[PDB]
DNA sequence: TTTTTTTTTTTTTTTTTTTTTTT
DNA sequence: AAAAAAAAAAAAAAAAAAAAAAAAAA
């Protein structure tokens, strides 16, 4: 229909062609007749009939008069619509200023006239006076006048100087400038000016000015002459019911709006003192505000892009509370009769038309409302395989709305598969699901070939299987197979599971007991060729029954475990990984049947005897009490404070916790104390709770414990926990302020959830809205740069193991086990978990991967950059939308979320990574270098471990040795920053000036002092200059030449510092000469919104040596030379921080100079995109980890992409590009490859990252922003611009309301852009 | 049908499957061309997948076919 | 409470919400991300153009339907043009192109 | 004494529906 | 008696951004 959309300003000739007529009256009807009025709101000869085909007086009442306009009332008599389609105009006695380009802070007006806003709204609202055409007079062109200077300017310049006030006067100012010399002044002062502010004004006029005379508009245009008015029909005059009327408040402005005129042209008439009619137009002018600022049914949550254009209401909708049912198969849901008779009415309608049944569709409408039996069998035709979509309240993931095949049942309620609702994350508390209808035969086979439920099985957000059994399934089958130590037909031999069976469901045999049988496995460990193997297998009765539901090709000892939670879910996972779908989703099913089956059988109850209260518990809590009460004393005689006391008697409630814990454990599990068809022997439990807990069906540990033993300790409102914990337990009864306490536990949780929920909904809608134009393109952009993929260890045991992060990706090099030169793997093959394991095996510590951020696709994603497509088996396809997908996956786990020394632990080499170290005067090793680190290499090769080692840290042994299991290594000082020396020689007082640099501070306790040096500001400023210098000397006391450089050992010490040494005593190498002085959702927003944190720990800035600039002015200034390159650059630090780096360093560029959280722009512009990516997918990762949440690593890559999608240029080249602009990075990419292709050369860029929703604000797409977050700048920035819209992302094409370029419609647009 | 996951064998790109299902059914729902498969008294829909299924149907026996009818 | 085919609002063409007014769901802003979320994108034309908004449109759709035929004719969201208009009424040229 | 940089302060955004006052 | 704004409750918390004021020069 059309491919693109254009926009631009509003003109008067246009609004005049716009309109069909001019509304003269400020009045709705005549008030004496029924005809509307002539030219007022609802005039008929202006819009329309109000009748379809009838004129207003009736005259032609037949179509054959269509066109033909009556003359009784001159009515065009057409239809009703033409009032919806023609508009109406105001012809303005006075100009009116529009008031969106006033307001929009940048004022489009504003630096367009290179004026303040106050003096442009004082001129505008009649208070003031401004100069036009000054020329040959005192006053400057934009200079502004009051009444006094007006009356002067009268007085003295009368003459052809002139002057206005108000809309006329702007627009004389507006029409009174030129464009060219504007252009060639702010190029010529851009060029020479070098001042930050008017730089960044010059340069933002310049592009406004371009940008304006580019386009076809002139500036007069933005300020309104005639006022355009919408149809009536889209201002209806709705009348209540009874005699009143009540419509939007736009009639009543529009009513007052054009009163104000006509008063204002018959004032004007009446050629009014200049006051009266002055108040008039201001008057007017409020009334023109007041109709425009329309903007609210444009903004707003209420307004057209978001609740009229996005989210929009439909037939064939329904909905009802839901109901479990297991009798249903995976592939479909039941439908209440009702709701299926009252949504396919029109196909019931159509179908029995063609059937013959009935030949008016009104003989339909009477068989349905009679409920013939006939019409219940069009039904069952109609529904035979006719997919419906089945969607929940807050739709957060992709899997928020399934299609079903109906099945109707009778009732109310849509009755639902069990297994899906873990998806929907629907509990059967009351919660109501919408039912919707495909109706055509695309979205018929849409809806079956991708929104079925069978081909969701497997999550996005990761590959763990969605259809995990839940909670009662889960503990039928944990008590189908559970060993006892006897009972009846234990000890047997059965010939197959079948007449095992036999044997369980007759009561011959119990449900479990060790029992030898014969069990046949199906292998396919050939070339896809099943092998039988059978032989007597040691199992148990239920166990055996349990095996006649497991499809062929899986093994036999998946099923010899108890079968938890967890042990279903990865046998669920082993039958689709290795059977693919189908025989995946009957086994799910069958597991589903006979899960429920022998759940029933099993009558797994809870009483009130299945929680033993351990005897235990009183004897621990009264030695508890004994403890805390001999500690309070302790106290009491002033042996320990305040603090001691709470942490010991907190530690101790904790110790004596654990040990009810422990004792309640012992007493549930191993419960069981019964015989063998011996004496006696002992058992896993069979009490109820335990059965509950261990299956992980509901509940776990920690929920029991309080069940059992005690509750633990409570937190008071603000986290202190009190000193008295719960010691009651539930089974027990809670004394009145336990439950208070539990109450302040408790309320806080619930609020929590609440305003969470309502905080993950925005971040999961920035999300989405910053990656909606993501959609894969190209299946390859042949690039060859990646991200290293490495597991992750903070300090401690692996995190999260390399297979984890690799799995599912494409490699960008080789992988190069360590029997370096053997190519395991082509450089450029995707990976699965077979070739995952072999790397796992072959010991791979690091891989160069692809990653989406990496991706040389232009306006898009290479499909090899993003791997695996997770919910799908093979590699992502061309077209499937990554972006939202990957939005959805980050923000929906967002409800679930909650707003010294070292002792090395395993055996293996020491490694150190960044090393500088030196032999102290002990012999041990200590490291000079802050950045160092410590790895331990297993036996076999790789890291296992990993630890961040301070500077100067202590080191029994070295590099390239061996430390068995556990022996302490790392270890340090992080009291005081030491001042360790790189040599050894003669210490003097160098620069020691006493008396007026330093103080002699006396150490009473001992009394041995030490010198003691005082800031810059308490000291007088003669000392401030002299810096406090530690120089080494040799024995003969000439200086110590440092090895690799002439200059000699000196050491400069920061303000209240604390020297230790005095004079004539040798130090060794590396001692200390002086004594120096010293989280939920919320963080993944700031971390998205890519903020500076509260203290910005500022890195290097260049390599360098480093040296100190001027002192305390302000700030403290930090110069790092670099050795061949240039020093100026300076560096201002707030000298309050406990620096790391001395004064006379060298460091690489981006290294830490002050500690602390790190902002990531520094990081870019410093490190560098990988390293970037890599901190803020660690981190984010980590947050989500801190919960359990697992989100596979690509979604926040991608995410990460589009928040650096923007750039700036840092020089033109030979291309025309501003090198102050800042613009899309793909712009400058593929505008620098066409030029590097030809012989001309390109220019240079430096990466940004904005914020989620700065970088949404840089989508060019204005219709996107325009529907997104806000109105008004982005559509001022559109109409200055007249920026055509390209209409090539999803949101835009959906406000269209054409095929979104995402999925089936791809291909569809793969047509169109070939036709052009 | 339950699932369609074989129809994506015969056809990888999971996609233009719907696009062929949908013009087969569309061709064959509201006139001529009769089911070249038995039926289950099954929808348009069901019988163009199953056809699918069948490899009888391609991206290729559809145009063949309209370039056939194109010539007469 | 369900519906097939009943009054639409006035000042938008669009299905009425709520049960005491005879309405239809609410496909809202989350359930498009979902949908688009997977690859379908005919059921969201059809869900967003014209079962709710087209007004040509879904009443072409019902007489096919009727006609045992599913075939949708685009047209244009009747709630788009209301917007175009609207904010052409504020000082602002919209239109269309080729 | 003027001018650039930085800081501080003011203002405008971010998830149920109109009488009183003046001419 | 007719025409017209919101001065007539309201503030929280936080952030982005624009305008004004205060260093710190040469
Ligand atoms: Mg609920
Ligand atoms: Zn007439
Ligand atoms: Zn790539």
């Amino acid at each position: 229909e059309f491919d693109a959309i254009k926009i631009a300003l509003a003109s008067p000739d246009m609004i005049r062609s716009w309109s069909f007529g001019e509304v003269k009256k400020p009045e709705t009807i005549n008030y004496r007749t029924f005809k509307p009025e002539r030219d007022g709101l609802f005039c008929a000869r202006i819009f329309g009939p109000v009748k379809d085909y009838e004129c207003l007086c009736g005259k032609y009442k037949r179509l054959k008069h269509r066109g033909v306009i009556c003359e009784k009332c001159g009515v065009e008599v057409t239809q009703t619509k033409v009032r919806r389609e023609r508009m109406g105009h105001i012809e303005l006695a006075s100009p009116t200023a529009h008031i969106w380009f006033l307001k929009s802070l940048p004022s489009r007006i504003g630096l367009l006239l290179d004026m303040p806003l106050r003096d442009i709204e004082r001129v505008l609202y009649f208070e003031s006076y401004v100069v036009i055409e000054g020329g040959m007079t005192n006053l400057e062109r934009q200079q502004i006048l009051t009444e006094e200077q007006y009356l002067d300017a009268l007085e003295e310049f009368g003459d052809e100087f002139d002057a206005k006030m108000g809309a006329e006067a702007i627009q004389a100012l507006l029409k009174s400038m030129d464009l060219e010399q504007e252009c060639e002044q702010l190029r010529e002062e851009l060029n020479e000016t070098n001042s930050e502010t008017k730089r960044k004004k010059l340069t933002k006029r310049i592009k406004l000015l371009e940008a304006f005379v580019q386009s076809g508009n002139k500036p007069e245009w933005m300020i309104l002459t005639v006022l355009p008015v919408l149809p009536p029909d889209l201002r209806p005059l709705v009348p209540l019911d009874g005699g009143r009327f009540a419509t939007s408040d736009l009639n009543d402005l529009y009513r007052r709006v054009i009163n104000r005129n006509n008063r204002l042209k018959r004032l004007l008439d009446l050629a009014a003192p200049d006051i009266i009619v002055r108040n008039e137009k201001r008057m007017l002018q409020e009334a023109v505000d007041a109709l425009l600022d329309l903007a609210d049914m444009i903004k707003g949550k209420q307004g057209r892009f978001r609740q009229n254009l996005l989210g929009k209401r439909v037939d064939y909708s329904g909905r009802s509370v839901i109901t479990v049912g297991p009798y249903l198969r995976l592939h479909q849901c039941g439908l209440p009769k009702k709701m299926a008779l009252e949504l396919f009415k029109p196909f019931i309608y159509g179908k029995l038309e063609l059937r013959g049944l009935a030949t008016t569709i009104k003989a339909a409408k009477k068989m349905v409302e009679r409920e013939e039996a006939v019409v219940w069998d069009i039904l069952d035709e109609v529904i035979r395989e006719h997919p419906v979509l089945l969607n929940r309240a807050p739709t957060l993931h992709r899997l928020g709305i399934q299609a079903f095949e109906p099945v109707l049942i009778e009732g109310k309620a849509i009755q639902l598969h069990p297994l899906v609702c873990a998806a929907y994350n629907a509990d059967f508390d009351g919660d109501q699901m919408a039912v919707h209808v495909p109706l055509t035969l695309e979205a018929q086979l849409e809806a079956r070939a991708l929104m079925m439920s069978t081909n969701n099985i497997l999550s996005p957000a990761n590959g763990e299987p969605i259809i995990v059994p839940s909670q009662d399934v889960v503990l039928g089958l944990y008590y189908m197979t559970r060993d006892c130590v006897n009972a009846k037909g234990e000890g047997m031999v059965l010939t197959g599971p079948k007449e095992a069976e036999r044997l369980y469901r007759s009561g011959l045999a119990s449900l479990h007991a060790r029992v030898k049988v014969r069990i046949t496995e199906y292998e396919k460990d050939a070339n896809g060729e099943l092998v039988a193997k059978t032989s007597l297998k040691d199992t148990t009765v239920g166990r055996a029954i349990l095996w006649m539901i497991v499809p062929k090709g899986l093994p036999y000892s998946i099923v010899n475990q108890a079968l938890g939670k967890k042990a279903i879910s990865k046998m669920l996972n082993t039958c689709y990984r290795i059977l693919g779908l189908k025989p995946t989703v009957i086994f799910a099913d069958q597991i589903m049947y006979t899960g429920f089956a022998y759940a029933a059988r099993s009558g797994a109850s809870v009483g009130i005897d299945d929680m033993v209260i351990p005897e235990k518990k009183h004897e621990i809590i009264s030695e508890a009490e004994a403890e805390v009460a001999e500690i309070q004393e302790q106290f009491q005689s002033g042996l320990v404070t305040a603090g001691e006391r709470y942490n010991k008697v907190i530690d101790i409630w904790a110790a004596a916790n654990d040990r009810v814990s422990k004792a309640m454990m012992d007493n549930l599990q191993t419960e069981t104390v019964i015989n063998r068809d011996g004496q006696e022997e002992k058992q896993v439990s069979f009490n109820s709770i335990y059965m509950m807990a261990d299956s992980g069906a509901r509940g776990s540990a920690a929920q029991i414990r309080q069940l059992a033993g005690m509750r633990g300790l409570m937190a008071k409102p603000d986290g202190s926990i009190i000193e008295t914990p719960i010691t009651a337990n539930f089974r027990e009864g809670l004394n009145v302020l336990q439950y208070f306490i539990s109450t302040h536990g408790a309320r806080k949780g619930l609020a929590d959830t609440a305003l969470k929920t309502a905080n993950s909904g925005y971040l999961t809608r920035r999300l989405v809205d910053v990656a909606q134009d993501l959609v894969v393109t190209e299946d390859d952009c042949g690039t060859h740069e990646g991200i290293m993929m490495t597991p992750v260890i903070e300090g401690g045991d692996v995190k999260e193991p390399l297979r984890d992060r690799v799995l599912g990706r494409v490699t960008a090099e080789d992988v190069l086990k360590p029997g370096t030169a053997d190519i395991l793997v082509p450089r450029n093959t995707l990976l699965h978990e077979q070739w995952c394991d072999l790397l796992e095996e072959n010991s791979v510590d690091a891989v160069k991967v692809r990653s989406v951020v990496s991706c040389d696709t232009d306006f898009g994603v290479c499909a090899h950059c993003y791997g695996r497509d997770l919910a799908r088996g093979h590699i992502i396809n061309k077209g499937e939308a990554i972006g939202v997908i990957a939005a959805q996956s980050i923000g929906e786990p967002g409800t679930q979320l909650t707003m010294s020394s070292i002792q090395v632990k395993n055996k293996g080499s020491i490694k150190l990574s960044n090393v500088k170290s030196v032999v102290n005067s002990s012999g041990k090793l200590v490291i000079t270098s802050r950045n160092t680190e410590l790895k331990l290499i297993d036996e076999f090769g790789r890291t296992k471990e990993s630890y961040k080692v301070p500077y100067g840290a202590v080191l029994a042994k070295g590099d390239g040795e061996q430390v068995a299991g556990g022996e302490t290594v790392a270890n340090w000082d992080p009291h005081t920053m030491p001042v360790i020396t790189e040599v050894s020689g003669f210490v003097r007082f160098t620069d020691m000036i006493d008396g007026q640099t330093i103080t002699r501070q006396t150490d009473e306790l001992t009394g041995l002092s030490s010198l003691v040096v005082l800031d810059s500001a308490e000291r007088t400023a003669g000392g401030k200059d002299l810096r406090p210098a530690l120089k080494i000397v040799d024995a003969q006391g000439n200086d110590v030449l440092i090895p690799g450089t002439d200059m000699p050992a000196q050491y400069f010490l920061p303000g209240k510092a604390i020297v230790q040494l005095e004079d004539g005593v040798q130090i060794s190498s590396g001692d200390t000469l002086a004594r120096i002085p010293q989280g939920g959702l919320p963080r993944v927003a700031d971390l998205f919104e890519a903020r500076r944190p509260k203290e910005p720990a500022i890195l290097a800035e260049i390599s360098g040596i480093v040296s100190f600039g001027k002192e305390t002015k302000g700030k403290r200034r930090l110069v790092i030379t670099p050795v061949d390159g240039s020093d100026p650059y300076e560096e201002m630090i707030p000298k309050w921080r406990q620096l790391n780096v001395f004064e006379g360093e060298r460091v690489e560029r981006g290294d830490v100079i002050s500690d602390g959280p790190e902002a990531p722009h520094d990081i870019l512009r410093l490190r560098g995109v990988h390293a970037v990516t890599r901190y803020i997918v660690n981190e984010v990762q980590d947050v989500y980890r801190l919960q359990g949440v697992k989100i596979n690593d690509k979604h926040i890559e991608v995410i990460v992409r589009q928040m650096l999608r923007k750039a700036t240029i840092v020089n033109a080249g030979s291309s025309d590009f501003l090198e102050g602009e800042q613009v899309e990075y793909s712009r400058v990419k593929i505008a620098n490859r066409e030029l590097e292709a030809n012989g001309k050369v390109g220019a240079t860029y430096s990466r940004d990252l904005l914020g989620i929703t700065k970088a949404s604000l840089a989508t060019e797409s204005f219709i996107s922003a325009a529907s997104f977050q806000e109105t008004t700048r982005v559509l001022t920035e559109a109409a200055v611009a007249g920026k055509r819209d390209e209409l090539r992302g999803l949101k835009e094409n959906v406000i269209v309301g054409r095929l979104i370029p995402a999925g089936t419609g791809y291909a569809y647009h793969q047509d169109r852009m070939r036709r052009r | 049908r339950v699932t369609v996951q074989d129809a994506v064998e015969k056809i990888g790109n999971r996609f233009d499957l719907v696009l062929v299902a949908a013009r087969r059914a569309r061709q064959m729902q509201v006139g001529g061309k009769d089911p070249l498969v038995p039926e289950e008294n099954d929808k348009t829909t069901v019988i163009a997948l199953r056809e699918i299924e069948e490899g009888l149907i391609n991206n290729q026996i559809l145009d063949v076919r309209e370039r056939q009818e194109q010539q007469e | 409470h369900a519906r097939s085919t009943g009054s639409y609002s006035l000042v938008t063409q669009q299905p009425l919400g709520g049960k005491a007014q005879f309405g239809g769901q609410r496909f809202g802003e989350m359930e498009v991300w979902a949908l688009e979320a997977y690859g379908a994108a005919y059921t969201l034309q059809e869900m967003l153009t014209v079962k709710s908004d087209d007004v040509n449109g879904r009443t072409k759709m019902y007489k096919n339907i009727v006609d045992g035929n599913h075939q949708m004719e685009p047209g244009m969201p009747e709630s788009f043009n209301v917007l175009l208009k609207e904010i052409r009424s504020l000082g602002i040229n919209i239109e269309l192109e080729d």
